[PDB]
DNA sequence: GTCCCTGTTCGGGCGCCG
DNA sequence: GGACGGCGCCCGAACAGGGACTG
């Protein structure tokens, strides 16, 4: 028996056009949907259902199976409406328990809102439309509705291990412990056996604003430094640029060498210490979105900030692959986005809205060739001013 | 006959009612055509006489078909269409001959009176009420409703496409290795069978369709090459487009231009080198379809080159999945590009053109990256995979740009092709300030009320200049200051600006802009040997920024 | 807030197909 | 002539941001 679910008042369902898929993905989706239909989990529908949500597939790393992935971001936006100790465990593994959802029916009046359309190569046939009969993977309501059965299945494992932390975010179980990695993997297999019925969050580090060290300073150097500190004073009111700026009175050449006074040297060491302290007065508000910004720093380095109001950063970090003879910017940006989403889910149990430093078209052309998660965060695209790139540079 | 398939339930939009619209006057010829069609359809139960219990009506007319003998009955359902529920369209695109694979045997066939074989939902039938006007003074006019899909209703294309997919599903499951391209009711059928066994399978298919109420009249059953399909001619090893006729008018209106541009875009799929930049620019700010625009000389020449290109013979080939897909890109001016997709050297699968202007300011590497993106999603639609590229850009140029550019940008497996015009960066900003180059501190100010402003610079060697401007903006004064520093500097210059607007533009290394003033700047930057551009926060007393700020604020702030 | 400048979306012509 | 849906192209209108102003 089903649980009624409604939409947020005054909101119609999703009407997103399906995007083109490669042959691999189409073949996988067609076989997966065929099986899903033999089992009653989805049903064919026609064009009198006016709703649509895109669909694709990911081939997991060295797994010979594919996984369907519905992009339910709009539907989740439109559907009616956290263990702090998880961020501290020595090791955390992430299980894909979306399968469970196929055991629970879905309120009939809701089913039409989960429509999706398989496309065809070279448009040989019209698209072929389906809708859901059970809890769909990647839908905000699937974990909400299955929560009670989930708690029931987990009660004994949590009793026999109260030192293990289990958290559920939509299609995913996060399991954390303080075990040697062999014993941790053994406990994880215990949990996967019971469910027939590697992260290390304590090593994530903050990337602080950092100032150059020099024995000889030019007008150019000091001008760049004053601009960087002027910017950083909006995050740290301790910062001051009076004396350093005083060194620049007049109209000097950019390469003139400037000797630093005692006052300016003091100011610089003070500012250098102020940037050590953490950002004061920043409290997480759950009823607002996490904003993630990423800046490409070049040579495989990327920097990111998670905040909710401008200059009030909840976290700042970097992702750094090794320098690239055959480096792929879009693949790296996708990896950065998945890593950051993982961290935000673990810490605050919520995904950020990403501002991506890439063209809309480039991203949409390629990002699904590197996606490996079961959720998809919201994003928008920006044309970053290389100033901020210089600001957070390492 | 009428398909025994289940109907598709449909509904009006909430709080809405059926149309009540007067039949208009039709010519006598169309009234005879309609009369014959209607009494025949009535005998077959496709339309039913209605009485005065039905309050609705909507106008009806008729046009000749492709076959100029036969008529086509149409209904202006624009009102009912407004008042009808939404559908999700299921036709996601248009099949393309370059995506077809070589086949031993081929058949093209068409369904007869396709729409009129698919039942319409009973609850909705009353809204389709129409009236055939009196052909006589002595004969009155008959009123009917539809029991099958009518032409002119907004729900018919999708309902028919869906019904056809359902009807063909059993045959496909049973015959997975026979390929049926299904464009509304056109069927291309390909098999790897000898002609006899193939014809037997085609008879199976015809009877399968007939069981579901769809006839395949022999008149449209093509059995020998060349096949006429989707606007093309399909020969056993090559395809072509059915000929393009460009108009030859002497006066040209907007509508004439749109026709010309449309046919050229159609032609570029297999003709290499089509250009529409100038012809298209001709449409800017035009009033309406009737406005006569006179051809520029640039558009004149463009059209001449296109006409020549069209006088040539050209064809495509079919797809071999066991070979790579290769796209080769060629530049033309004005942000225009053509491409050829092929597998063996001089046998194109297809061709195309990319010309879209994205953004106020851009350069040729950006444009090439977006041409690559367009071709990649086109390839995924038509062949389901990404091609290998051959681009007129050196690996060092790409490397440099990808280093210097702050955005994520990427291009799949590719190889340098030495066919000019090569794509290059036309200048490069320094990363460090330049020893021996004079240092300019530039700034602009503008009064938002009167729109008067000043641009100018001071240098570390004592030069000072201020230029006054009328009807300008802050952003524009900043750009003018940079232009001035470039005009008055040597081959090597350090420039310091307070304006992150101007810095963000100039830093992305544009070679084209819709702004004249940015074009003039770009020209200067190409003339230089070394340029270095630093930034400082405005209004903080820093360095030479202060002097020039006080100079340009004088009579404006 | 306002003015500027720049990006995306959508709708309106046309091409082509049925 | 003229009705419908699909994709393509191109242009302009109506938005949505983000940065810099006035006293
Ligand atoms: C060409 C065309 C078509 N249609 C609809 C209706 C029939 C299907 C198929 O078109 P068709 O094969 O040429 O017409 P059809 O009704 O089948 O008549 P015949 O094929 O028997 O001549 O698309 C339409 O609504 N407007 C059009 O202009
Ligand atoms: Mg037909
Ligand atoms: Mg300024």
């Amino acid at each position: 028996e089903t649980v009624p679910v409604k939409l947020k008042p005054g909101m119609d369902g999703p009407k997103v056009k399906q995007w083109p898929l490669t042959e691999e993905k189409i073949k996988a989706l067609v076989e997966i949907c065929t099986e899903m239909e033999k089992e009653g989990k989805i049903s064919k529908i026609g064009p009198e259902n006016p709703y649509n949500t895109p669909v694709f597939a990911i081939k997991k790393k060295d797994s010979t199976k594919w996984r369907k992935l519905v992009d339910f971001r709009e539907l989740n936006k439109r559907t009616q409406d956290h263990p702090a100790g998880l961020k501290k465990k020595k090791s955390v593994t992430v299980l894909d328990v979306g399968d469970a959802y196929f055991s629970v029916p879905l309120d009939e009046d809701f089913r039409k809102y989960t429509a999706f359309t398989i496309p065809s190569i070279n448009n040989e046939t019209p698209g072929i439309r389906y809708q859901y009969n059970v809890l769909p993977q990647g839908w905000k309501g699937s974990p909400a509705i299955f929560q009670s059965s989930m708690t029931k299945i987990l009660e004994p494992f949590r009793k026999q291990n109260p030192d293990i932390v289990i958290y559920q975010y939509m299609d995913d179980l996060y399991v954390g412990s303080d075990l040697e990695i062999g014993q941790h993997r053994t406990k994880i297999e215990e949990l996967r056996q019971h469910l027939l019925r590697e992260l290390h969050p304590d090593k994530w580090t903050v990337q602080p604003i950092v100032l150059p060290e020099k024995d000889s300073w030019t007008v150019n150097d000091i001008q760049k430094l004053v601009g960087k500190l002027n910017w950083a004073s909006q995050i740290y009111p301790g910062i001051k640029v009076r004396q350093l700026s005083k060194l620049l009175r007049g109209t000097k050449a950019l390469t003139e060498v400037i000797p630093l006074t005692e006052e300016a040297e003091l100011e610089l060491a003070e500012n250098r210490e102020i940037l050590k302290e953490p950002v004061h007065g920043v409290y997480y508000d759950p009823s607002k979105d996490l904003i993630a910004e990423i800046q490409k720093q070049g040579q495989g380095q990327w920097t990111y900030q998670i905040y909710q109001e401008p200059f009030k950063n909840l976290k700042t970090g970097k992702y750094a692959r090794m320098r690239g003879a055959h480096t792929n910017d879009v693949k790296q940006l996708t990896e950065a986005v998945q890593k950051i989403t993982t961290e935000s889910i673990v810490i605050w149990g919520k995904t950020p809205k990403f501002k991506l430093p890439i063209q809309k078209e480039t991203w949409e052309t390629w990002w699904t060739e590197y996606w490996q998660a079961t959720w998809i965060p919201e994003w928008e695209f920006v044309n970053t001013p290389p100033l901020v790139k210089l600001w957070y540079q390492l | 006959p009428i398909s025994p398939i289940e109907t598709v339930p449909v509904k009006l939009k909430p709080g809405m009612d059926g149309p009540k619209v007067k039949q208009w006057p039709l010519t006598e010829e169309k009234i005879k055509a309609l009369v014959e069609i209607c009494t025949e359809m009535e005998k077959e139960g496709k339309i039913s006489k209605i009485g005065p219990e039905n309050p609705y009506n909507t106008p009806v007319f008729a046009i000749k078909k492709k076959d100029s003998t036969k008529w086509r009955k149409l209904v202006d359902f624009r009102e009912l269409n407004k008042r009808t529920q939404d559908f999700w369209e299921v036709q996601l695109g248009i099949p393309h001959p370059a995506g077809l694979k070589k086949k031993k045997s081929v058949t093209v066939l068409d369904v007869g009176d396709a729409y009129f074989s698919v039942p319409l939902d009973e609850d909705f039938r009353k809204y389709t009420a129409f009236t055939i006007p009196s052909i006589n003074n002595e004969t009155p006019g008959i009123r009917y409703q539809y029991n099958v899909l009518p032409q002119g209703w907004k729900g018919s294309p999708a309902i028919f496409q869906s019904s056809m997919t359902k009807i063909l599903e059993p045959f496909r499951k049973q015959n997975p290795d026979i390929v049926i391209y299904q464009y509304m009711d056109d069927l291309y059928v390909g098999s790897d069978l000898e002609i006899g066994q193939h014809r037997t399978k085609i008879e199976e298919l015809r009877q399968h369709l007939l069981r579901w109420g769809l006839t395949t009249p022999d008149k449209k059953h093509q059995k020998e090459p060349p096949f006429l399909w989707m606007g093309y001619e399909l020969h056993p090893d090559k395809w072509t487009v059915q000929p393009i006729v460009l108009p030859e008018k002497d006066s040209w209106t907007v509508n004439d231009i749109c026709k010309l541009v449309g046919k050229l875009n159609w032609a570029s799929q297999i003709y290499p080198g089509i250009k529409v930049r100038q012809l298209s620019k001709l449409l800017r700010g035009t009033k309406a379809l009737t406005e006569v625009i006179p051809l520029t000389e640039e558009a004149e020449l463009e059209l001449a080159e296109n006409r020549e290109i069209l006088k040539e013979p050209v064809h495509g080939v079919y797809y071999d999945p066991s070979k790579d897909l290769i796209a080769e890109i060629q530049k033309q001016g004005q942000g225009q590009w053509t491409y050829q997709i092929y597998q063996e050297p001089f046998k194109n699968l297809k061709t195309g053109k990319y010309a879209r202007m994205r953004g106020a300011h851009t350069n040729d590497v950006k444009q090439l990256t977006e041409a690559v993106q367009k071709i990649t999603t086109e390839s995924i639609v038509i062949w389901g995979k990404t091609p290998k590229f051959k681009l007129p850009i050196q690996k060092e140029t790409w490397e440099t740009w990808w280093t210097e550019y702050w955005q994520a940008t990427w291009i799949p497996e590719w190889e340098f092709v030495n066919t000019p015009p090569l794509v290059k960066l036309w200048y490069q900003l320094e990363k460090e300030p330049i020893v021996g180059a004079e240092t300019f501190y530039v700034d602009g100010a503008a009064n938002r009320e009167t729109k008067l402003g000043k641009a100018g610079y001071v240098t570390n060697r004592g030069r000072q200049k201020v230029v006054t401007l009328t009807d300008t903006t802050n952003q524009k004064t900043e750009l003018q200051a940079i232009y001035l520093a470039l005009q008055d500097s040597g081959l090597e210059v350090n420039i310091v600006t307070d304006s992150q607007y101007a810095l963000g533009i100039i830093q992305a290394q544009p070679d084209q802009s819709e702004s004249e003033l940015v074009n003039q700047i770009i020209e200067q930057l190409i003339k230089k040997e070394k340029v270095y551009l630093a930034w400082v926060p405005a209004h903080k007393g820093i360095g030479g920024n202060e002097q020039v700020d006080k100079l340009v604020s004088a009579g404006i702030r």
